[PDB]
């Protein structure tokens, strides 16, 4: 009477549904503690399964009932926890546990805690479902339902109009990707005859490259929506309207990783679609640079950290593009920990101010007031800046090195793109640290009188995640990045394996420039902001315009809203009013009505004069007989000549 | 609910017993929209005619047998009871509850029971169980899909063409049937396309 | 509590509402924990027979026989592998 | 015993019930549930291992006009059910009592006429699924228009006169071309019956002419672009029972009509014409969805929403793929569950409380009306095609079939998944979101009756979305009976 | 933390839904056992 | 976008040469272990040796 | 269990006015196509098993099964009786 997989699947469903069934009967106290406890138990079970899998590595399967078996299409509710899945589950369960314990203290004095905790566990359950499925249909189930849960969680504060609009942005920008995913599912079911992984990855090395390119382009546009790559990134910063625990769980560590998981599960198909790997690589390079450039000129803390998440996802997609799937997986796992720590720290900071303000231009000198928050946020920011010993180093430097170690000649430029995003993360973390902790005060005095660290429910998660963001990378290094590990057994093509070349070919300059650049740029930004602050406050119109573009998310939310959404609404009004209520009513109830009004009026205003009814109708007999005789003459002469005569007679009678 | 619970005299008295009262729409309001304007003797009176709405004043063997002049009396002085009951139930937000021993009923607050709607017994005991039966029937008719039949048939064709599989052990025949299926073509569709063979 | 405001008491949600914390929640929590533990035990025990490992379930002799039968079928139907048409 | 004795017992009981209690709705709901149970018994006694027609009966024969025929010369109307018929029959008998109960307390003038017309339309639709010739099908396909005219005219909203005239005239326009088609079939073959009409192979040049009339009818009834403009008006300005019946069953009569009248006959004309069907269906999808994005009336929005999903169903049924047929049928069933729930929310919950349907008045129902908000969110995400609802299964398989038949059109049609979300969630977000409207006073939340209806309709779609396969025992013949591949 | 009025646990929806669901599950298991001890389910 | 992708394209002409040949694999490029049949080497065979 | 095994009828040997034989032939055609599908699913299940047991050796060990599945998928599928009922391939 013990199933790791089944407990893992069902306990989060209980934590989701029992609050919804029994919340008025239980209350927010018991609901908080119960949901927490169930996710904690799921987390411990996942850790034990991970231990056992490292020991053995024979994945358990769970084959339940049949969804559809019609004509060559057999879809079942089948689940599985393999290496990739258990890694994603470590991330999911750990961050959901810590977020559940964190939101007891954060969301106290909120009237709607029961629904909040129900929805957090809803997201946890459906992400477990997403990762554990043994077919693309179960993946899509989890996909769509985490979109639903993201909508509801961003819309948690229903009275806030901007929250609603941001949730709508998220859900529709992700249903774009789900449409492309549906197309990919149709193509897969056509070509392969099945949506199950075991057949698709058995056959994929035989199928025409064009079909696989179609499939993976569609699935990559789905991942481009979920993972907040550039063309479909506009929802990720708007999702920060939701509470900070939502930002820690979904839009830092879990929801944005679904696209990466999709590409990593489909690696065994992507190895036979080099075009799509190329596209993935360069879209990710654009994303990592551009998110950093937006972040360095941003002023709100949660937005900076969201754009940080965007940049790290871009680097994961670079790794996918270089056929370095294990590196992206490892960086996903580490990013979860230290980014959830960052957002938790930001929440504690936001609650340290009396007016819960999120602008770093109004924080000042909170170091001596918030020391524990400071050490946790700087631990996370150094494990994001890729400083030695921490998880950021082991998880992030290898990607910047594999840019150089790749057998492709063209990938050398991606080294420099990634390098600049690194020396930008140094900037947009040191900015946070200075403006929040080291700078001179900018708030009023009562803020610093009432500045205080928050309760145990907030600090204990931050402690655990700091321990993770210090040690887990060095722990899991030889699992994920080691030489010939075989744990995550993705069948990389031998022609594309560049790790052995990556670690050896790399010379001193290309190995040390990232780290030295970080350790120098950090010092320089602090020193400039402290001693030579005029460098950042010149008040030049040409510097300020560039700052303004970079402060307005690279005018990306103005182009989308104006040139796509607003023109779509205008074209939709054109349809609804000029076609559906215009021409199609004219060729319809309106035009027929007017036509028949005129024709009826002409028909009845023919016998014009009621003065004498006899002479008029007598003339009608005469005209009828004469006209008929001449028409029969004309049609005997030739037919087609009588046709316009009859058309004109109808005109005279009915016009 | 009773069988034969009709009693002419109380209806033929109740007619002008109710005609002496004001209209149902204007009773509990007084044209000033206030329960206080109605008098309290009038209020108890309205309460005890309204409590008579939910009383068995007719049975099956009295609707199937009696004539039209009595049924019409019942109908047109039951409509009034219904309307008095519900107009009071909405305006006053009180139902009438005659308690056990004292013989006096008056509008009260207690609405956590003792009231049922007229559509519940139909649906919840004829419609819901029929849909549950439909679910049961669908689930157990799914056992008769052609997939299972075709599996059994194909296995049987293999066993008929290769009877040597049956004497083999009982937990090994499946793999052998699979082997012979993968090897051969036990379908008979080109068997049916006789005129396509030139 | 702290930070609280008035709310309509006649609004009834399946979730709590506004700061739901009834004065029987320990008994109801006992009931809910019982139902949850029972449901979890039932699901685990009933899903034990539907679990399996990935490897070691099918002898490689079966795999050999199935692949050989596949080859038999393929040359019965006169088919060549992918790429050989060059 | 006698037949006449039993139905005279029922008739006498009805007369006495009407005499004592002056209303018919209780008796009609009893008959509703009784008919549902009888149909479930017929499903119990239905053989899934025969593609033949079962429970056959003939009416209006020369030898016994007021009875059933046992003749060796058959000149009356034929009736009988296949699994395809039985699916939609189950849907019909499931929905009829809910349409009666959705208007239980909101009809306070000439109630008995309302309930008679509702039950009569439902029984005409049932008998229409029971039909097995072109003429009985036709006379039950056109017999709803008088009843719908009267119902909508007497018991409808502000613009009810226009809607009444529309629902009669548009449908009559299409159905008379259907009648020309049926007349040609009858004079050419000298037989009208759905049993052996795939044995008669007409010439292609005549198939291509009969198909035009049948497809004009199917275009006006489905509806399909450019003849879809009556549906917003009719579904908007009708009583709730009318909108429910219409959107749930009368729109599906066209799908059944394709599968029963146009594919088995006219196979070569269909296999030549279906790219035109795909043109019309893709237009019907995208332009109707975008048109929905600029509507100000709620029931009108739901009405427009029906059209796009019926277009996806048309892609599926005109795909020549088994998966596409099954998907179209599941779409019909699941839409018949979900769309009347939305119509209940926007025409019997909100309209009964506020008597207005303009979106500008509605905002922030979540505060005082939370259960309604939960229902709105559930039914919205079901209507747009979230998995574990039959809507997704049907959409998925219909688009599979469309992609197999024409990958370009079938692939472009997958923006349905997006546009559905846009026009549904732009409404849901405003209704459930924000501060509660200053134009609206507070009113009660949903009642036990409304919740009963919505819960039945949600349970059904979740059952057929979590295990769609339970519908295959009545459709594993139908998914191969109408496929033309050599 | 302030308290609210008491709320009973086994409200009608709990009883109805849990009863019907568990009864359908039990009927399923009973029919499976019937097929184990016979050759045809009880409903068949 | 044009600055980004144009500079990305221009920078490809200023790329250093590699310092080691790609890896190579023993049994004629592992055409058998990658799914070859002695006529499918060009499709499934990896690098020479 | 009483598993049924109905008799196989062809469209080429029957007279289409005897409707019983026509229905027998329709059902025969559909039933044999479903048996074809079960063969395809047996091949697919064996392929899945060999993939799950072999892993990186699947390219060599499951080769014939994969090629067989992709050879069978276009042809072992439901394709309806009307195309053969309404067309004589001998003309
Ligand atoms: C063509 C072919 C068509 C095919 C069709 C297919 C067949 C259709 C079948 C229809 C079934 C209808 C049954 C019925 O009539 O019940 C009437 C009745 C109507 O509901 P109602 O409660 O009386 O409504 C009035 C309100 O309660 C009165 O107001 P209220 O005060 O009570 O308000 C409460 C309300 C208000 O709350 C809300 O507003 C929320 C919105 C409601 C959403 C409900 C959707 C269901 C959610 C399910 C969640 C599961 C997620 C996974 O919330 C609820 O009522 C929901 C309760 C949630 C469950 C409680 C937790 C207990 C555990 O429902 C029931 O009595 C229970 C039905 C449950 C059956 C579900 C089936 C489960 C099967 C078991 C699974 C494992 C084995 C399966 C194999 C089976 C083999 C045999
Ligand atoms: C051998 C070959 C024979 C084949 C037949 C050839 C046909 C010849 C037809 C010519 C006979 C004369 C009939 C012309 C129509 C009579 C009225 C008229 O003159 O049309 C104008 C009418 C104007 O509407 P409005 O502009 O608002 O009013 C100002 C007009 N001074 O127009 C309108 O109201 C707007 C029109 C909008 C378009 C509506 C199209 C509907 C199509 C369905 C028509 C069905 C009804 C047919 C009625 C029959 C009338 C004869
Ligand atoms: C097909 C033929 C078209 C028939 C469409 C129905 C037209 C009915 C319009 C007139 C009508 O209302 O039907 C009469 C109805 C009784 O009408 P009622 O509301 O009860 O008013 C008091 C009656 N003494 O009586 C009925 O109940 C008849 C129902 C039909
Ligand atoms: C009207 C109400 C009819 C309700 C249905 C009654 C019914 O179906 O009883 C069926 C009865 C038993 O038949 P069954 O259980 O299925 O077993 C068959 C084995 N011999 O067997 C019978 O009673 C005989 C079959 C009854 C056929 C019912 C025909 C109803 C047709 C109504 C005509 C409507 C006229 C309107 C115009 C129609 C134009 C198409
Ligand atoms: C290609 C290069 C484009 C870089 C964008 C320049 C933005 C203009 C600016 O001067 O913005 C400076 C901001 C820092 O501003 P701040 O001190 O933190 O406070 C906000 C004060 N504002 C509002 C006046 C700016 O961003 C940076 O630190 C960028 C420093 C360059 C790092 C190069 C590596
Ligand atoms: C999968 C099949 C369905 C699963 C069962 C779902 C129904 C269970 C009952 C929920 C009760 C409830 O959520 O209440 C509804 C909440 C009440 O908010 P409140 O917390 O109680 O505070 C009350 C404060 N108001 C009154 C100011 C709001 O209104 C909402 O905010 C609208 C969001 C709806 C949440 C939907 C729940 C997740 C289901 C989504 C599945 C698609
Ligand atoms: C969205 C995705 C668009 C990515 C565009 C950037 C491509 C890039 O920066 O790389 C440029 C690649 C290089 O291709 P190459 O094979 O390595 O030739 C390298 C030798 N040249 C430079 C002489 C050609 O040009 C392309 O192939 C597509 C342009
Ligand atoms: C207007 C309301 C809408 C109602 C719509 C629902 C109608 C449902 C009718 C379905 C029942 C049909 O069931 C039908 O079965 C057989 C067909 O084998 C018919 O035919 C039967 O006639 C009798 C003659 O004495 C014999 O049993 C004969 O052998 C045959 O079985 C029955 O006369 C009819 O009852």
């Amino acid at each position: 009477m013990y199933n790791a997989i089944s407990l893992i699947i069902i306990l989060p469903c209980i934590s989701w549904l029992f609050p919804l069934f029994f919340g008025r009967q239980l209350g927010y106290v018991f609901v908080t503690r119960m949901t927490s406890t169930l996710i904690i138990i799921t987390t411990l079970i996942t850790y034990y399964y991970f231990y056992q899998l490292l020991g053995n590595n024979n994945p358990i399967n769970l084959e339940l009932f049949n969804y559809l078996n019609i004509d060559y299409l057999d879809i079942n509710y089948n689940f599985e926890i393999d290496a990739l899945t258990i890694t994603m589950l470590l991330a999911i369960t750990t961050i959901s546990s810590m977020v559940h314990i964190y939101s007891i203290g954060y969301m106290e004095t909120d009237p709607h805690q029961v629904r909040f905790f129900s929805l957090l566990s809803m997201f946890t359950f459906w992400m477990i479902i997403l990762v554990t499925g043994s077919n693309y249909f179960v993946l899509f189930v989890g996909w769509e339902f985490i979109g639903v849960t993201s909508y509801l969680l961003i819309s948690f504060w229903v009275t806030r109009l901007q929250a609603m609009k941001s949730a709508l942005s998220a859900v529709l920008m992700n249903r774009f990707g789900d449409a492309f995913f549906v197309l990919g599912l149709c193509v897969i079911a056509y070509v392969f005859g099945t949506l199950n992984y075991s057949t698709i990855f058995a056959t994929a090395y035989l199928i025409n490259t064009d079909l696989l390119v179609l499939i993976m382009l569609a699935l990559f546009i789905a991942a481009m929506a979920k993972s907040a790559q550039f063309g479909l990134h506009n929802w990720l910063t708007l999702a920060m309207e939701g509470p900070t625990p939502v930002s820690s769980l979904l839009h830092a560590a879990t929801l944005v990783t679904a696209g990466i998981y999709l590409l990593l599960r489909s690696a065994n198909i992507l190895e036979y679609t080099p075009t799509v790997l190329f596209i993935i690589l360069w879209i990710g390079a654009l994303t990592t640079l551009s998110a950093g450039l937006i972040a360095i000129c941003s002023n709100d803390l949660k937005r900076i950290i969201a754009l940080s998440t965007m940049s790290q996802l871009g680097m994961m997609t670079i790794a996918i593009g270089l056929s370095a799937y294990n590196l992206a997986l490892f960086h996903l796992l580490g990013h979860a920990f230290f980014k959830a720590l960052l957002f938790m720290s930001a929440g504690s900071i936001i609650h340290s101010i009396l007016n819960e303000s999120q602008d770093i231009r109004t924080y000042g000198g909170l170091l001596s007031y918030l020391p524990y928050t400071y050490i946790c946020i700087t631990i996370a920011s150094l494990s994001l800046m890729a400083m030695p010993g921490l998880t950021g180093y082991y998880t992030k430097d290898i990607i910047i090195e594999s840019t150089y170690g790749s057998y492709s000649i063209s990938n050398y430029v991606v080294y420099w793109i990634a390098y600049l995003s690194a020396v930008l993360t140094c900037v947009y973390s040191m900015k946070i640290l200075y403006l929040t902790f080291y700078s001179n005060p900018n708030n009023n005095t009562i803020t610093y009188y009432n500045a205080h660290e928050s309760n145990i429910y907030i600090t204990l998660p931050m402690f655990i995640l700091a321990i993770f963001a210090m040690f887990a990378g060095w722990i899991l290094k030889d699992i994920y990045l080691g030489v010939g590990t075989d744990f995550v057994g993705t069948h990389i093509l031998p022609n594309n394996f560049s790790y052995f070349d990556t670690e050896f070919s790399i010379t001193q300059f290309y190995k040390l420039l990232p780290l030295i650049s970080a350790i120098l740029v950090s010092i320089l930004i602090v020193v400039l902001n402290e001693f030579f602050a005029i460098v950042f406050n010149l008040n030049n119109k040409y510097i300020n315009t560039v700052y303004s573009i970079f402060n307005q998310k690279l005018v990306s939310d103005q182009i989308l809203n104006h040139f796509i959404i607003f023109k779509g609404l205008v074209t939709s009004g054109n349809i609804a009013h000029h076609v559906d209520k215009g021409s199609l009513y004219r060729l319809g109830p309106v035009g027929i009505n007017r036509l028949l009004n005129k024709a009826s009026y002409n028909v009845i205003n023919l016998s014009s004069n009621t003065r004498s009814s006899l002479s008029m109708n007598s003339m009608l007999i005469l005209i009828t007989i004469v006209s008929l005789l001449l028409l029969v003459l004309v049609m005997n002469v030739n037919f087609i000549i009588v046709i316009p005569v009859l058309i004109s007679i109808l005109y005279i009678l009915f016009s | 609910f009773a069988l034969r619970a009709y009693n002419e005299e109380k209806e033929l008295a109740l007619k002008q017993r109710l005609s002496q009262l004001p209209p149902p729409g204007k009773a509990f309001v007084t044209a000033e929209g206030e329960p206080r304007p109605a008098k309290e003797a009038e209020l108890a009176e309205l309460a005890e005619i309204a409590a008579l709405y939910k009383t068995d004043r007719v049975g099956i063997l009295d609707i199937l047998l009696l004539g039209n002049k009595h049924a019409r009396l019942y109908r047109d002085n039951t409509a009034l009871l219904k309307d008095y009951y519900y107009n009071g139930r909405r305006i006053l937000d009180k139902i009438p509850v005659k308690d056990k021993q004292t013989g006096k009923v008056t509008w009260e607050i207690k609405r956590e029971g003792a009231e049922k709607e007229d559509w519940v017994n139909q649906m919840y005991f004829l419609y819901a169980p029929s849909l549950i039966l439909l679910l049961i029937v669908m689930v157990y008719k799914s056992r008769e899909d052609i997939t299972f039949w075709a599996k059994k048939e194909l296995d049987q064709r293999v066993l008929d063409k290769h009877p040597e599989i049956n004497d083999a052990p009982e937990n090994e025949r499946d793999a052998l049937i699979v082997e012979r299926i993968i090897a051969g073509d036990y379908d008979k569709l080109a068997s049916l396309q006789k005129k396509a063979t030139p | 509590g702290g930070g609280r405001y008035p709310f309509p008491k006649d609004v009834i949600s399946m979730t709590g509402g506004w700061w739901a914390n009834p004065s029987n929640w320990k008994l109801n929590g006992l009931f809910a924990t019982g139902i949850a533990v029972g449901l979890a035990l039932w699901v685990s025990t009933a899903t034990l027979p539907y679990t399996r490992r990935r490897e070691g379930i099918t002898s490689e002799s079966d795999i050999s026989k199935w692949n050989a039968a596949a080859g038999v079928w393929r040359e019965r139907h006169g088919k060549i592998s992918t790429g050989e048409a060059a | 015993m006698f037949l006449t004795s039993i139905l005279l017992s029922s008739l006498y009981l009805f007369n006495r019930i009407l005499a004592w209690q002056g209303n018919v709705k209780h008796f009609y709901l009893f008959a509703s549930n009784l008919l549902l149970l009888f149909i479930v018994v017929l499903y119990i006694n239905f053989n899934t291992f025969s593609n033949s027609f079962q429970f056959n009966f003939e009416l209006f024969n020369s030898l016994n006009p007021f009875g059933l025929s046992n003749s060796d010369i058959s000149n009356g109307l034929l009736f009988g059910i296949d699994g395809l018929s039985l699916t939609f029959i189950l849907l019909t008998v499931l929905l009829i009592p809910l349409t009666l109960l959705g208007n239980w307390y909101n009809i306070n003038f000439n109630s008995n006429l309302y309930y008679t017309l509702v039950l009569a339309i439902g029984l005409v639709i049932l008998l229409n699924f029971w039909a097995l010739d072109y003429i009985s099908f036709y006379i039950l396909f056109e017999a709803t228009l008088p009843l719908l005219f009267i119902l909508i005219h007497i018991y409808g909203s502000s613009d009810s006169e226009r809607a009444s005239f529309y629902v009669l005239m548009f449908t009559l326009s299409g159905s008379l071309f259907m009648l020309l088609s049926i007349v040609v079939i009858s004079i050419v073959l000298n037989t009208t019956n759905f049993i052996n009409h795939n044995l008669f192979v007409l010439s292609l040049d005549l198939q291509t002419i009969i198909w035009l009339g049948l497809f004009i009818a199917i275009m006006v009834k489905t509806p399909l672009f450019p003849i879809h403009v009556w549906l917003p008006v009719v579904h908007s300005e009708s009583p709730l029972a009318g909108s429910m019946i219409l959107a749930g069953l009368i729109l599906k009569l066209a799908l059944y009509a394709i599968l029963r009248l146009l594919l088995p006959l006219l196979c070569e004309a269909q296999i030549l014409y279906t790219p035109m069907i795909y043109i019309i269906s893709l237009l019907t999808i995208i332009l109707t969805s975008l048109a929905t994005l600029r509507q100000i009336d709620l029931k009108v929005i739901i009405a427009y929403s029906s059209i796009s999903h019926m277009g996806i169903a048309i892609l599926g049924v005109c795909s020549n793929t088994s998966l596409g047929i099954y998907g179209s049928i599941v779409l019909g069933v699941a839409h018949g569950f979900v769309s009347p729930a939305l119509f209940l929310i926007v025409g019997g919950i909100l309209y009964d409380r506020y008597h207005i349907r303009i979106v500008n008045y509605y905002k922030g129902l979540t505060t005082y009306m939370p259960q309604l908000a939960t229902y709105i969110i559930i039914l919205s995400f079901a209507n747009i095609g979230t998995p574990l609802t039959g809507n997704f299964t049907g959409e998925f398989l219909s688009l599979q079939g469309g992609f197999i038949r024409n990958p370009i059109i079938g692939g472009i049609s997958c923006i349905s998944v997006l546009l559905a979300a846009i026009y549904q969630l732009k409404l849901t977000n405003k209704l459930t979101g924000g501060i509660s409207s200053i134009y609206m006073h507070r009113t009660n939340d949903v009642t036990i009756r409304e919740k009963f209806i919505m819960n039945i309709l949600i349970i059904s779609t979740l059952i057929i979305g979590i295990c769609p396969q339970i519908m295959y025992n009545l459709l594993y013949w139908t998914v191969n009976n109408y496929i033309y591949i050599i | 933390p302030e308290l609210t009025p008491a709320v009973p646990f086994f409200q009608p929806y709990v009883l109805k839904w849990a009863g019907v669901s568990l009864g359908l599950v039990a009927f399923y298991q009973f029919n499976s056992s019937y097929e184990a001890k016979n050759g045809h389910t009880w409903v068949e | 976008l044009t600055i980004f992708f144009g500079a990305s394209y221009v920078a490809t002409y200023f790329v250093p040469e590699k310092a080691a040949i790609p890896r190579e694999f023993p049994y004629e490029g592992l055409w058998k272990e990658s799914g070859g049949t002695e006529k499918s080497k060009a499709f499934f065979g990896q690098r020479s040796e | 269990s009483e598993h049924q095994r109905p008799e196989l009828v062809s469209f080429d040997d029957i007279n289409y006015n005897d409707h019983k034989k026509v229905r027998e032939a329709q059902e025969s055609y559909t039933r044999e196509q479903f048996i074809r599908l079960e063969a395809l699913k047996t091949v697919r299940k064996a392929l899945e098993k060999c993939y799950e047991e072999s892993g990186p050796n699947h390219f060599e060990d499951c080769k014939n099964l994969a090629e067989q599945y992709l050879d069978m998928l276009p042809t072992h599928r439901l394709q309806g009786y009307l195309g053969y009922q309404r067309n004589d391939p001998s003309k």
